[PDB]
RNA sequence: GGACCUGGCGGUGCUUCAUAUCCCUCUAGAGGAGCCUGUUCUGUAAUCGAUAAACCCCGAUCAACCUCACCACCUCUUGCUCAGCCUAUAUACCGCCAUCUUAACCCUGAUGAAGGCUACAAAGUACGUUAGGUCAAGGUGUAGCCCAUGAGGUGGCAAGAAAUGGGCUACAUUUUCUACCCCAGAAAAUUUAGC
């Protein structure tokens, strides 16, 4: 697939209109090849449904898409990062769902069809979740999520559904 | 020699005589007198209120005939033949003398913030018309083309861009701009943004990147570069970077110097890089062929010791200098890929046609790799192809056959 | 080998700028033609064009400096500083061509002054 | 790996001031009418194309009921004179215009990279280039067409609309007309430069 290009930490920068290297207050994975080795560790994604958080530039999103996936959900919380998202999505018609709002408040589990739902004591339910967020958000998302494994709810409805 | 007086006839598919006039054969590419995008004439105005005064145009004249009269640089070989036939007349240090003279100096221009307003202010209306010139060769004769990619080696101050937009605005997404200026990044970004620092941008999906990819994965629709070659240091520079901008051309490579003799040997030596094809096994098999000016894949005829080039009318940027309109001489070569479309190619009139009392004067490249000195009469020709080549001008092709 | 590799005396008339012709500097030709009412300064100056090249052409490399092309009615003195460098003999010849021929050409009574320097009159260095 | 030297910082901010160019400040106009043009669109078979070559003879001027150019039709050609064309070429030369290129010495640091100032003074001194323009006050060649790029005739052609660029006119009461050359009589918003 045609891909547009990653975004360059200049041109962060700008979009996040900040003209400066310093007040960035954030740290992202821009080589394609560490993305592209995560997606890799993240299992076998053939025709996988696969929910995606904090993109940002897109790196994780665009070497999940390289994989041939089914669709990709993709919640972002800040809305500048969104154009870029789109053009990623025009690039690849039909595989990108974008959403903007809080994965701690997200609900993912009306998110995908109710024929992914598998038992519990099956394998796990084709349903990835994958995530580079902040380190700051990252805990309460894990401890969130470990309350609904235990409730076999939110994203968990699908089954034991992955996480990397 | 395309042109058998009595036997050469003009070519009429699409049933042209009988459907339509002369004066709109399909030969005709003649463009009307260019005139930027407001938004664009605005800009550059905005961005010179700071320093528009005398001293703006004398520094505007003085880089403008610099750059046209650039010879390309002496590679090393052509100085020691020079040196030794010095030597031999003389028969060290007085033959390096007189090597100074009768030999160009060629430097590099570093283009800072200063040295870039002066360039915007005299090559923007000028570079403009010239690439919508060729651009409108691959629109006229293949309209059915609607690019969603372009590339633009050595992207100054955007002219590029905005051409392709005034022709492709409704299917280009990703206008991938290249210069290792900063400064020309920089005012081309302000051009973008209606000359203001802070704004939105005029047209979408244009990216700017200081260095040119390497790397034939990624190909790009229409690949461009504009008056951006003769700036390179060596003639290896010059082999690299066509090698490159061909690997990553998808369907159409748009090479576009100055209208002289070293813009023109320039760009013949970029489209007999392209044609020779050297890489044993590339990623792109498909061959490449001229889609413009020449109608044939054979060496120039006009090489040797002519050049070619051709001429595009516009209207300057209004200024404290510009009140007439001018015209713009280029030289043009655009690289396909894939192969001919068909057998019929037409020859190509280079130079201005000179109208007299029942004849004409038609200068043609012809497809058999010749030029042809043709003086089209009624009596000779017929009445058909007589007014074809009177209503022709130059820059269009001739529609004739057998 | 590679391009980066690749990359005075003056008389005293040389020396002197234009601005200095009626301050420091003379003039070479001297005739009444440009003053007001006087007539024929075009003339006189094809002449002057003429004769310069001639001299220059048929004295090569003997002209040490400028002519003086003076006028006394039909008279036309060309008062000439030359070298030492070629024989007597091809001077006084061409002093007699030079004088004839231009008697002819003018029809009028050209004259040649040389005057022999033993090496150019440097002024300073530019 | 330890210590040191020259650095460059294609540097970044603040503080103070010199702070002229550009700001504020002063004078003047520059919107509107009427016509002529540059460019665009539309239209024709065609050129609202030109007068060392016509009307126009207040200024100017348009089409003239002129000739050349264009469109559609036709005629002649050994014709003029071993004819004739102004047809190309300075993208053939020349000429003319224009572009661009063309130090030494002496000290200090143990004789290391290296460094060298104090005035009531402490080592510092001395020609080419051009697919360039010009065939109007200039030439030398070279090519083309000669049952037509020559010479004629019969008709037609003489545009329409805008948005913007430029230009020409009249535009007044501190004016206008007469006498005089100044004591009379009658009329009625942006910009742009400039000191
Ligand atoms: C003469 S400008 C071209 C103008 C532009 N094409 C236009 O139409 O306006 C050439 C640009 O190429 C850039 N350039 C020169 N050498 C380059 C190189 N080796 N790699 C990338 N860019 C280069 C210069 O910085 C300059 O801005
Ligand atoms: S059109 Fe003909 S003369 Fe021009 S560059 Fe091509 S082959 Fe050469
Ligand atoms: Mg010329
Ligand atoms: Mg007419």
């Amino acid at each position: 697939c045609r891909l547009p290009p990653l975004p360059t930490i200049r041109e962060i920068i700008k979009l996040l209109r900040l003209q400066a290297a310093k007040q960035l207050s954030q740290n992202f994975l821009l080589d394609l090849r560490l993305t592209d080795k995560i997606v890799r560790k993240a299992g076998n994604l053939t025709n996988a449904y696969v929910y995606e958080v904090g993109p940002g530039p897109g790196g994780i999103t665009r070497s999940i898409l390289n994989a041939d996936v089914a669709e990709l959900l993709v919640v972002e919380k800040d809305t500048r990062f969104i154009p870029g998202l789109q053009m990623l999505s025009d690039a690849a018609p039909g595989k990108l769902r974008i959403v903007h709002g809080d994965v701690l408040t997200f609900k993912v589990e009306k998110a995908f069809s109710e024929s992914l739902k598998r038992p519990w004591e099956d394998d796990p339910p084709n349903v990835h979740i994958i995530g580079n967020l902040p380190f700051s958000v990252s805990t309460p998302l894990i401890i969130k999520w470990l309350e609904n494994i235990s409730c076999r709810d939110g994203p968990f409805v699908y089954g034991r559904t992955q996480m990397t | 020699a395309a042109l058998v007086p009595g036997v050469t006839q003009v070519d009429n598919k699409s049933g042209f005589l009988q459907k339509r006039p002369h004066r709109q054969h399909p030969g005709i590419l003649k463009l009307p007198h260019v005139r930027l995008p407001q938004a664009l004439a605005n800009g550059a105005q905005l961005l010179l209120l700071g320093s528009a005064g005398p001293t703006m145009e004398n520094q505007v004249q003085t880089l403008t005939s610099y750059l046209w009269s650039r010879h390309l640089p002496v590679e090393p070989e052509e100085l020691q033949r020079r040196a030794r036939h010095l030597e031999k007349k003389f028969l060290r240090g007085a033959v390096l003398h007189a090597l100074r003279k009768t030999t160009y100096h060629w430097q590099e221009l570093s283009y800072t913030e200063g040295l870039s307003l002066v360039y915007m202010a005299a090559r923007l209306d000028g570079g403009f018309a010239a690439v919508s010139r060729a651009f409108h060769e691959i629109r006229a004769r293949n309209p059915a083309f609607q690019p969603q990619t372009l590339m633009d080696f050595g992207s100054g101050t955007g002219s590029v861009t905005w051409a392709a937009h005034s022709i492709w605005g409704q299917s280009l997404r990703e206008y991938m701009c290249v210069d290792r200026s900063a400064a020309m990044l920089v005012l081309a970004e302000k051009l973008l943004k209606g000359g203001s620092e802070s704004g939105e941008p005029y047209i979408p999906g244009v990216f700017f990147r200081q260095f040119l990819p390497v790397s034939p994965k990624v190909q790009f629709d229409v690949v461009v570069s504009a008056f951006s070659l003769s700036e390179l240091p060596s003639k290896a520079d010059r082999t690299e970077v066509v090698q490159t901008l061909w690997r990553k051309t998808g369907h159409f490579l748009v090479l576009v110097e100055n209208g002289t003799k070293a813009g023109h040997s320039l760009l013949m030596d970029a489209r007999d890089l392209v044609l020779k094809g050297k890489e044993k096994s590339p990623l792109d098999p498909r061959p490449g062929f001229v889609f413009a000016p020449c109608p044939h894949e054979l060496p120039c005829p006009q090489l040797t010791n002519l050049a070619c080039s051709f001429s595009q009318a516009y209207h300057p940027i209004p200024f404290s200098w510009n009140k007439k309109p001018k015209e713009e001489k280029f030289s043009m070569v655009i690289l396909a890929r894939g192969s001919p479309e068909e057998a019929h190619r037409w020859p190509r009139i280079t130079q201005p046609v000179l109208k007299r009392p029942r004849h004409v004067h038609c200068h043609l490249c012809c497809p058999d790799g010749h030029m042809q000195h043709a003086v089209l009469t009624a009596r000779r020709h017929g009445r058909d192809l007589y007014r074809c080549a009177r209503v022709s001008s130059w820059g269009d092709l001739l529609p004739v056959l057998t | 080998r590679e391009l980066p590799c690749a990359w005075k005396p003056v008389t005293y008339e040389e020396a002197h700028a234009p601005h200095y012709i009626a301050h420091r500097k003379g003039w070479l030709s001297l005739h009444t033609g440009n003053l007001d009412g006087e007539d024929h300064a075009a003339e006189r100056t094809v002449e002057d064009v003429f004769l310069r090249k001639f001299m220059w052409g048929t004295f090569p490399g003997c002209l040490a400096d400028q002519l003086v092309l003076k006028r006394r009615g039909n008279q036309l003195e060309i008062c000439a500083v030359v070298l030492r460098q070629l024989s007597p003999h091809k001077y006084y010849f061409l002093v007699g061509y030079s004088e004839t021929l231009l008697s002819y050409f003018y029809k009028c009574p050209v004259r040649l002054h040389l005057q022999t320097v033993p090496s150019k009159v440097v002024y300073k260095y530019l």
